[PDB]
């Protein structure tokens, strides 16, 4: 809830102002781990710097972008998001069709 | 984003001292400069930090006519409030001649914290407005940030000259310094002093020595006014943003407040909300309007009935604003502040941009157009006169905050459609 | 290989002091230097070995115009180092050529530790930069140790006595030292006690007592820089495994420096080297940046993290380099040298060669400047003169610093293909 529905804003107002210039390129012009390193700095500062499960965050991609609900290079805002990973102990709950949707909420907001 | 508080002369530092110290109430900070042993919240936002834990004040404390600073320094909080810097009239230009000296050191100090500091957001003036060297050197460094840091918004929470009108050179002190809040302070989120008093007699017995026992209050106001900032929420997490949905235009920055349980001595926020809304608790004293309206609960309470609550403000018109285009009320539930007991068990903060602020500025006109058609108060001190040879700042002091009266009247109505 | 440790000149003996019983108290060492505690790093770089386990420090302490020394000799580290080398003016060609009327007397010490050795490597000279003794002296005594081991490096481990420069030959002096510890020396580090002193009043409110005082900090920055050589490691073995890595060109090898937790009265690798960049801790005191750096990293820290925060810092890019090449930083770690009273288990210092912070040198060299033009203190006392009557050889010294600062200024240009 603190990351994809966003309720730690904190988090934010440092994470997207050092990573913007970076997503101002479109896609398959950006650096993934200067973006990961990138994540795991506004996390060090930030309030979020306290839970013992931040690690499990990830820097994903999604192509398609807001226009995913039945050109490419307009990219950055319109195709970042965050992801989980899970174990099988919560898998069967904290799963695909759960984050899928976690993602769809996140990118919207 | 982390904020440069900038506070400087007598009252600033008074009311300073005790929001910092109301701030180490609201956080787990020793006196002794550490983390307390009491300690999910973000302190940088206000507070300068060495690795050693020490939460240092960002204080630029400064003065001319030495009275207050080391009656300060004897609390046990004095190992936090170590700015290292604590540098040494009440009439306008005399105040100002004295200032203006002093710039290279007030230039390094500012510098060394703008570049030491992480992510610059913005300077919080608070001083006197009505005399001191507020007349003056308060106007003075007023008429400095606009060039040091051009790219930052120059808030001030100044307080503001209402206490019957010795300073009697007030009149003269208020027409200049309004003249810098007008043009060159790009936010005035002011108070008007008695006007507070005055509801101090109301709460309690404090019919004349409340002046110190306003400190209290506004220090809950300062402390309120930052709530969303200082722990964990989804929006308005910042300094620009708490301002910029408020102020429409950079003439019409002026910002006006109130207090719930203000009478300190469970319902809903429809209660809370309905209280507040009352201008009696506007704690500053044609039909007029505001531009926006934010508004902040903290408490136990759910959300699910702010929404409720504007239903119920709609449909009582209890406050009625038309600015000449829409800028809608703003409220918001947020964490209950840590560390220090509080009583009112859910409570908020109100502050609207009211145009009718205009009359207290029109008053201060008043005040200083029949001060100014006798002129007794003119001391003919040699940097009293000589020093404005020609007085033209006083002369367009007035028309230059009369064009923010007359920009309040046409923004309140369907006009103000162009510039100037 | 092995390094002998010199302190010198009356001014420059009282930290020498600090610095040796603190190297002692480091480790598994008794007052004496015979068995103490634990061993298992090796004692051999500095401590070399009696033939009946006294651990003999390669340590000599040297002076002119005698005074204070009494307490010296009778304190109890005279029992730790007594290779029986114990010797007994205050301007700078004054100390030099009084340093060669002593010279025969002096000298018959340097060939017995060198000969009591089985690879030396170099000389430490902890000497003062303002005094005659301290550094006329001492630059006099690393010009003789060229003169006879022009292949083992004289280490200048100094400290700088500011408190706005009272020595009226300041300038003057520490120009010529800028000579002799820059041309005359194969390397440099300078401590600040202007920094040093706002440090100071950083924790108690110690304005004054400075030099009483910050001896402390001083012991534990040079301690720390040498545990790196003791400590069995993969690098930085030897002193020019420190030396190496961050010079351009051997006389602009003054180091600058710094260290985190000063005031103090878990925490990660990146606070170290974001707090140790802040401008606040820049130890030493248009358009400037670095040449390169050191920042040694003690404690049980995770040795994971070091290389993973240095890509942190390469995100923030607060680490203004130099314009031209691949310069960069390694994360340099040891033990501490453990059970020492271990305050901020996880600390760092910033030794670094930066471009802005030759001002420690340039002002020397502007005050020398103000002065040059009076005729003020080149007063021609009678061995100030008898050095050069002239001074022709220092305004030589003035254009040997000339080229130092416009070789750090050229360092500041992308073209090192071309004289600095």
């Amino acid at each position: 809830k603190r990351y994809f529905l966003m309720d730690q804003g904190d988090f934010f107002v440092h994470f997207m102002d050092l990573a913007e210039e970076e997503l101002r390129k479109p896609v398959e012009d950006i650096t993934p781990p200067r973006l990961e390193a990138l994540l795991e700095l506004a996390l060090r500062m930030s309030t979020a710097n306290t839970d013992p499960f931040k690690d499990d965050l990830k820097i994903d991609l999604m192509p398609h972008d807001l226009i995913t609900q039945l050109e490419l290079a307009l990219s950055g805002l319109e195709a970042f998001s965050f992801d989980y990973i899970v174990k099988w102990p919560l898998s069967l709950i904290i799963n695909r069709k759960a984050l899928t949707r976690y993602q769809m909420l996140f990118r919207h907001m | 984003r982390e904020i440069i508080t900038l506070q400087l002369g007598q009252c600033g530092n008074q009311i300073g001292f005790e929001f910092w110290k109301q701030l180490c109430a609201e956080h787990g900070i020793s006196p002794e400069g550490i983390v307390e042993e009491f300690a999910t919240d973000r302190k940088d936002v206000f507070f300068y930090q060495a690795d050693d834990e020490h939460y240092i004040p960002r204080a630029v404390l400064l003065d001319l006519e030495p009275r207050v600073i080391h009656s300060i320094l004897n609390s046990p909080y004095a190992k936090l409030y170590n700015p290292e810097n604590i540098y040494l009239g009440n009439n306008w230009a005399s105040g100002f001649s004295q200032g203006e000296k002093i710039h290279e050191d007030i230039f390094d100090i500012i510098d060394r914290e703008a570049d030491g500091s992480d992510s610059l957001e913005g300077f919080v003036l608070c001083h006197s407005i009505a005399g001191g060297t507020g007349s003056g050197l308060g106007s003075y460094l007023l008429e400095r940030l606009n060039d040091r840091y051009p790219k930052k918004l120059v808030q001030t929470y100044s307080v503001f000259p209402n206490q019957d009108e010795d300073v009697v050179v007030q009149p003269y002190n208020s027409l200049l310094t309004l003249k810098r809040l007008t043009q060159n302070a790009d936010c005035v989120v002011v108070l008007d002093n008695t006007a507070l008093n005055r509801i101090a007699t109301d709460r309690l017995h404090i019919q004349n020595p409340s002046f110190s026992q306003i400190n209290q209050l506004v220090s809950t106001i300062m402390s309120a006014s930052t709530t969303t900032l200082r722990y964990p929420g989804y929006m308005n997490n910042d300094l620009i943003g708490l301002i910029a949905s408020l102020i429409p235009t950079p003439r019409l920055h002026f910002l006006m407040t109130g207090y719930t349980p203000l009478t300190t001595d469970k319902t809903t926020v429809l209660d809370v909300m309905r209280r507040l809304l009352q201008p009696k608790n506007v704690m500053v004293s044609t039909n007029h309007c505001y531009i926006a309206i934010l508004n902040i609960i903290q408490g136990e309470v759910d959300p699910t009935q702010v929404h409720k609550s504007l239903q119920r403000i709609r449909e009582r018109k209890l406050a009625n604003f038309i600015p000449w285009g829409p800028a809608s009320i703003q409220v918001a539930l947020s964490r209950k502040s840590p560390y220090l007991p509080s009583a009112h068990r859910v409570s908020g903060l109100m502050m609207a941009n009211h145009t009718s602020i205009s009359s207290l500025f029109e008053r201060t006109c008043r005040q200083y157009d029949k001060l100014r058609k006798r002129e007794a108060f003119l001391e003919q001190f040699r940097k009293e006169d000589m020093f404005k040879d020609n007085f033209d700042e006083m002369d367009t002091s007035r028309e230059i905050v009369q064009q923010l009266i007359d920009e309040y009247h046409a923004a309140t109505r369907p006009d103000y459609i162009s510039w100037g």
